[PDB]
């Protein structure tokens, strides 16, 4: 048994979070109440990466829900599969970071960590051998992009050889209007760079346009956002979640994603937003994108696909060579079989086949250089640096983690230009 | 006497294990109780079959061999499976981190906390031999823990046994089925951490399986399972000799003498005839004539390399089943007047031909046909230096950029034990092109 | 003649204990060397880590000093 530990934080972390929940209790055959009145053996095998089990057939998520904000709280509470985590679990503060990452990072975020680290540590010791951690979380809040970045210096610090693993919300204008949401972000970023192992991005501009663009709705919800967060999630965790071959836990995902510590951010993909070909030939378009980057405007370092459904395997094979063979330009030819796939049988609710994908792209750049561009039209006018150096915050530390995120673009384009020879 | 311990280490060699021990017990007559009716002598004897089986007082045969894996879900399949009453509790060993397809967590920071239980295992075994030949070594070059612990194993094995033989089993990766990027950085490192330790050594391309099993059995995706049930039909040749006899055997510590002519030159390439399945074996009988021909062509090879483009140094036959030595000298000598065939000129050119009467068997639900005759042929051909050229290209792409290489600093390794590694490699693909140079 | 079977016997012992010896040695100064890198990588993280703490400790210090 290979446990993960759950931490939800904020607000964006914990609607995600309790979706999340919500659609791999059903994939695994478990009620809100926690029971569970599945038919495949399959969905029980390896149900201890995200369960606890207590007696009387309960399974209970291993699940942390944080947030210093005491609303949300309310909110998973009243959900449905609301019933199901440990009441023990949840972490509530009462002064809501309102949107600075200093107040998360340095002051309200710090005083509440330590309750925090208790509830980690008690589900930590309870495992027969802890994989590691994942973080659902905003980069554009406060608690979620504070708080959580400290949770994520404080948990390694007691972990030091156990996997980080990151779903992290990145902002948009077209989403958001608050005007801080670029310094947040910056701040996350220069913390995950060096504390995570690894962090699915998740783009809320290209949440927003395939919303309106390709599903077609005018003006989307955070519950449509969510279907197509929730989907991914899914998706890039049947992987730990299933019996199977490849990347079937966290630190093995690593090793085949992450060819350099600090590159470590992935795009994901989904599909269908069918045939085995168009599967394969939309999952590798810039569309199905969860992260608002053009893959064919860099290079591929490594690649997982996940099919999902009964399908020829025969197929997926051709149609994954036929994908390379093809775009080959643009996936680095110095890294040998860079691209891996698992077919799981087990399709998603509603669906009878899927495809996920998950890239180290070196477009993923384009996703930095935004934040970068709407961080510097701030910064430089010095505007509303108050709201930070009012916690005690310095300038100084403003222009590191703007250079080291740009230290992290340039990296991603050496090797975007390195060859063979 | 003369026994064997077999060790099988990770995914690749615990799952080909169950297949070869299978195979093995279904050759001999034992039930996957252990019991052997046939067998008249109860809790002992010197048969051909105890170099692989012990006996317990009850009449139980037992495997001489070792499980080993750094993660419990493949062993937990053996001890609650078919065979699950064959093995003593003790002979499956199980960690509970694996090496996350890292050679240096199979070889230190996790396979340093399981290595001093195995050898307490593999010692238990050695104990009951009242004459122990050695060991056979079944690992995987790709993962963490056929790579990492395999080579501490082999090292410490080393030490505990002397010179004792030590022959592996490898699984040479083949992007169809492998599961990591990093397999090429950990073939290079266990192929030159146990190149001094191992005495001979059967490279199995998992490529060369997978287009065997989709060309001639018709398989349209092989599963491990196929690839391991045509992998033990060749373990099962190869080791025929030591589990049967007959007049006409012949030991393979025999054959073991013509096929390693210098200590590093020690990699047999392995030939396999007939692979057919049921459909087409039906009223279609191969002969001896037909399967020794079978042998030399480069689609049959256990590793995809061109021996027509390479020199021999030795060659083997080992015929099962129905097949005498008129057939194999006629087969031989028409093989002789029309193949690519052109020997070193400092080895003669005679091949070395055994053959065990006992026919090889299938397991049920599988795919190859039952035949009354086969034959494994074990060449020594510099054409085999052809895996490692493709392997270290590999590793050499992803070692310019030091792509991954973090993963392997980050457990205690140094870059320095790297182009150690690729050197001995260069120095190997090199010794291999001078054996293949004629005499001044 | 006797004296070089004596000698023949005792070269293949040597060797063979001289093959035993070495393998214990480089393989005992390899998992020494191992040990002591990983442990060294490890300590530089939780340095690293430490160096997060001053750093918040002196921030929240830098807030209480400003009325
Ligand atoms: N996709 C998605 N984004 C969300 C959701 N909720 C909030 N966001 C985004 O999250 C960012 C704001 O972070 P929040 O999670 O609301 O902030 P918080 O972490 O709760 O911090 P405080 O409210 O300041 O205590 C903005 O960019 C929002 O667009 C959601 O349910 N789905
Ligand atoms: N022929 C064959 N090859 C296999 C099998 N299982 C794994 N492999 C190959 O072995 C390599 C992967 O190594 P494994 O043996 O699964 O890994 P491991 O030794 O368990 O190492 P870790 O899991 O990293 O601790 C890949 O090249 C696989 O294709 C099998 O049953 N048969
Ligand atoms: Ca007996
Ligand atoms: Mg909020
Ligand atoms: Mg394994």
């Amino acid at each position: 048994m290979r446990e993960i530990v759950h931490i939800q934080a904020g607000q964006c972390g914990n609607q995600i979070g309790a979706k999340f929940w919500e659609v791999i209790s059903d994939e695994h055959g478990i009620d809100p109440t926690g029971s569970y009145h599945g038919d495949s053996d399959l969905q029980l095998e390896r149900i201890n990466v995200y369960y606890n089990e207590a007696t009387g057939n309960k399974y209970v998520p291993r699940a942390i829900l944080v947030d210093l904000e005491p609303g949300t709280m309310d909110s998973v509470r009243s959900g449905p599969f609301g019933q199901i985590f440990r009441p023990d679990n949840f972490v509530f503060g009462q002064s809501g970071a309102g949107n600075n990452w200093a107040k998360g990072h340095y002051t309200e975020g710090a005083e509440l960590v330590d309750s925090v680290l208790d509830v980690v540590r008690k589900e930590s010791e309870s495992c027969d051998c802890l994989q590691g951690f994942q973080l659902t979380h905003s980069l554009g809040g406060g608690t979620g992009s504070g708080m959580g970045t400290l949770l994520i210096s404080k948990i390694r610090e007691e972990y030091p050889d156990r996997i980080m693993n990151t779903f992290s919300v990145m902002p948009s204008p077209k989403v958001s209007d608050t005007v801080v949401e670029p310094y947040n972000a910056t701040l996350s970023v220069h913390q995950l760079v060096e504390n995570t192992d690894e962090t699915y991005c998740i783009d809320n501009e290209a949440l927003y346009d395939i919303c309106f663009r390709t599903l077609k709705l005018t003006t989307p919800t955070y519950g449509d956002l969510n279907h197509l967060v929730s989907a991914t999630m899914s998706g890039v965790t049947t992987c730990l979640r299933f019996p199977g071959q490849l990347n079937a836990d966290l630190r093995k995902l690593a090793v085949n994603m992450v060819p350099f510590p600090r590159l470590h951010f992935f795009m994901p993909g989904f599909a269908p937003l069918l045939t085995v070909p168009e599967l394969t030939q939309q999952m590798f378009d810039s569309k199905n994108m969860m992260a608002a980057c053009d893959p064919r405007h860099g290079r591929y370092l490594t690649v997982a696909a996940i099919f999902r459904g009964r399908m020829s395997m025969k197929e997926v094979d051709e149609q994954m060579l036929n994908v390379q063979n093809k775009n080959s330009s643009y996936f680095v030819e110095w890294i040998p079989n860079n691209v891996k796939t698992a077919v799981c049988d087990i399709p998603p609710r509603g669906l009878k086949m899927s495809a996920t994908f998950i890239g180290n792209s070196t477009a993923i750049q384009e996703l930095f250089k935004r934040i970068s561009e709407q961080f510097t039209a701030m910064f430089r006018r010095k505007a509303f640096l108050h709201w930070y150096t009012g916690e005690g915050m310095d300038e100084m530390e403003f222009t590191e983690a703007e250079s080291n995120m740009n230290d992290l673009v340039s990296e991603y384009q050496q090797y975007q230009d390195a060859t063979a020879d | 006497m003369r026994e064997c311990i077999s060790i099988h280490v990770g995914q690749a060699g615990v799952q080909i294990g169950n297949a070869c021990w299978e195979l093995y017990c279904l050759e001999h007559g034992i039930q996957p109780d252990g019991q052997m009716p046939s067998d008249k002598t109860i809790g002992g004897g010197d048969d051909s079959f105890n170099t692989f089986f012990s006996e317990t007082g009850a009449g139980k045969h037992v495997p001489r061999a070792v499980f080993v894996d750094l993660e419990p879900t493949v062993i937990d399949e053996v001890r609650t499976g078919t065979y699950r009453q064959l093995f003593h509790p003790e002979q499956l060993i199980t960690g509970k981190e694996d090496a996350a397809n890292n050679y240096a967590r199979g070889h230190y920071t996790i396979g340093k906390e399981i290595i001093d239980l195995v050898l307490d295992r593999i010692r238990k075994l050695a104990d009951q031999c009242t004459g122990l030949q050695g060991f056979l070594v079944f690992h995987s070059f790709g993962g963490g823990t056929g790579s990492g612990f395999t080579s501490l194993l082999m090292e410490r094995l080393s030490v505990d046994y002397g010179k004792k033989s030590k022959l592996e089993f490898s699984i040479y990766p083949a992007p169809q089925v492998s599961t990591a990027v990093v397999e090429p950085y950990n073939s290079i490192l266990t192929t030159h951490t146990t190149l001094e330790h191992s005495d001979c050594a059967f490279m199995v391309d998992n490529e060369a399986i997978y287009d065997i099993c989709r060309r001639n059995l018709d398989i349209e995706r092989p599963t491990y399972t196929n690839l391991n049930r045509l992998i033990s039909q060749i373990v099962s040749s190869i080791t025929a000799s030591l589990r049967f006899d007959g007049a006409l055997n012949v030991d393979l510590t025999e054959f073991q003498t013509n096929l390693v002519p210098y200590p590093r030159i020690h990699f047999p390439l392995a030939t396999y005839a007939p692979v057919i399945s049921a459909e087409k074996a039906y009223h279609e009988q191969l002969s001896v004539a037909e399967i020794t021909n079978a042998c030399f062509e480069p689609a049959n090879q256990m590793v995809k390399c061109d021996p027509r483009h390479g020199k021999y140094m030795a060659c083997c036959l080992l015929y099962r089943g129905d097949v005498v030595p008129k057939d194999v000298n006629a087969a031989i000598a028409t093989i002789k007047t029309k193949r690519s065939i052109q020997f070193v000129d400092w080895c003669p050119t005679g091949f070395k031909v055994g053959i065990n009467y006992q026919p090889p068997t299938v397991v049920p639900g599988g795919d190859l046909a039952k035949v009354q005759r086969a034959v494994c042929m074990l060449s020594n051909t510099t054409a085999i230096a052809e895996a490692w050229a493709r392997l270290d290209h590999k590793f050499d792409l992803m070692y310019a950029k030091r792509a991954f290489v973090h993963w392997y600093v980050g457990e205690g390794m140094e870059e320095g034990e790297f182009s150690e590694a690729r050197e001995d490699m260069a120095a190997l693909e090199k010794d291999y092109e001078e054996v293949g140079v004629d005499s001044v | 003649k006797r004296e070089h079977e004596r000698e023949v016997i005792q070269k293949a012992i040597e060797e063979n204990n001289n093959f035993i010896k070495m393998a214990k040695e480089k393989l005992a100064q390899k998992m020494e060397s191992n040990k002591e890198n990983r442990e060294a990588h490890l300590a530089a993280m939780l340095e690293r880590l430490q160096e997060k703490d001053k750093h918040a400790e002196e921030v929240r210090k830098n807030k209480e000093l400003k009325e």
